[PDB]
């Protein structure tokens, strides 16, 4: 689907987030650097109901691909109420296990064996 | 008959003397481009007003010049472009009010060519003061040999105007359209002389100018502008650093801290 599906914080609520500024609409990929999605969406009554859901750490699914909001910017200039979704793809969010455990010394490692390392006994389904 | 006084070098000029074959036709001034400093609020009626400002305006002057034969009027033209445009701001005024001078710079306007000897001029000149002003100041006296003033410039017919005091606690009459305040460019000069500390209070301003040093009855004390000085030597360091203004009509002035004060005041008229 071409359109963004929003999941609360909580994961208590997951709508359809219309009337996004397509125009605004940008998805930046380079390998190995980065893979987020940003946009701006204003507050209309198709989507008056779920507009206060869409914040920092929820979560968009675009093209079958889970994004986690990390720059929200909510703005009122007069009736107009806007916000600026920035958002980065899930796998980023690996960065909040951290390895405590170190192998001291030099040591002949394969990528398998470190990648073990890095994801053991991870909390966060990865 | 109409014709166009300028004031330039210290030297006032007729336009229809000094050019025989010009006659000025009619004269008229564009009225005052009030602007209020609007500011907006999305999604609320209407707008804030700020403060009240006045821009620039135009003063015009029809006229015609009718020469004997063609290179009197090429002369004529030449002559008359020299005379107007000058490197900087003139005075002008005019016969029908000549109470009131506008300091302007001219504005380019070409002569209409209707036959082999004669043209139509409308010569505009640009007031950027955004006022009038009277062509003589507080200081001249209000007598008819003095040739000065005229009707329409909001003289007071109930009371004397005089602009010398001799005492502590009077009263000075602003007839201008403005409140005058030399912080806004306006001309405002104050001279006293009196013995002890002053102070000078404008009650119904409200302000208040302070000096913190004896004074004899042989200094006099001036404030020009946004200057103060004793015996024309700057002593700003030595004051509170107020200034008064005038409001229009009439201000109650009280002077505190000397005796046998003698203050005079000596300010054009702003008009509009």
């Amino acid at each position: 689907m071409d359109y963004v599906i929003i999941q609360s914080m909580d994961k208590e609520v997951e709508e359809i987030l219309t009337d996004i500024d397509y125009g605004s609409f940008s998805y930046d990929y380079e390998k190995n650097t980065s893979r987020a999605i940003s946009f701006t969406v204003n507050k209309t009554k198709q989507n008056a109901a779920i507009f206060d859901l869409v914040g920092n750490e929820a979560i968009l699914t675009y093209q079958g691909q889970q994004f986690v909001i990390k720059k929200c910017t909510p703005k009122s200039i007069g009736g107009t109420i806007s916000k600026q979704i920035t958002a980065q793809h899930i796998c980023y969010t690996v960065q909040d296990h951290v390895q405590y455990n170190v192998k001291s010394g030099r040591k002949k490692y394969s990528i398998q064996t470190v990648l073990e390392f890095a994801l053991q006994d991870n909390v966060l389904g990865f | 008959m109409s014709d166009l006084f300028l004031e330039l070098n210290g030297k006032v000029h007729s336009l229809s003397e000094t050019f025989p074959g010009l006659s000025v036709q009619e004269v008229s001034r564009q009225s005052p481009q009030l602007s209020m400093e609007t500011a907006e609020i999305a999604g609320t009626d209407g707008v804030i007003p700020g403060m009240t400002q006045f821009k620039p305006f135009i003063f015009s002057a029809k006229c015609n010049l009718q020469a004997l034969d063609i290179p009197d009027y090429h002369l004529a033209v030449r002559e008359i472009y020299e005379f107007l445009f000058q490197r900087d701001s003139y005075y002008i005024w005019s016969d029908q009010m000549p109470g009131i001078r506008y300091e302007v710079h001219p504005k380019p306007v070409d002569f209409s060519r209707e036959s082999d000897r004669v043209g139509l001029l409308t010569i505009e000149f640009d007031v950027f003061k955004g006022y009038a002003e009277s062509r003589g100041t507080s200081l001249d006296p209000m007598t008819f040999e003095v040739d000065l003033w005229q009707m329409g410039m909001n003289l007071s017919n109930r009371d004397d105007l005089f602009y010398v005091f001799r005492e502590n606690t009077f009263r000075v009459y602003n007839a201008g359209s403005d409140r005058v305040n030399p912080l806004m460019r306006h001309e405002l000069d104050i001279a006293m002389t009196a013995n002890g500390t002053p102070t000078i209070h404008n009650l119904t301003t409200g302000e208040s100018f302070e000096y913190r040093k004896e004074l004899q009855k042989t200094d006099v004390l001036l404030l020009n502008n946004i200057y103060p000085l004793v015996n024309n030597r700057r002593v700003g360091k030595d004051t509170n650093h107020g200034i008064i203004t005038l409001e229009k009509g009439w201000n109650d002035f009280e002077i505190k801290g000397v005796t046998d004060v003698t203050i005079a005041f000596n300010f054009p008229f702003i008009y509009r």
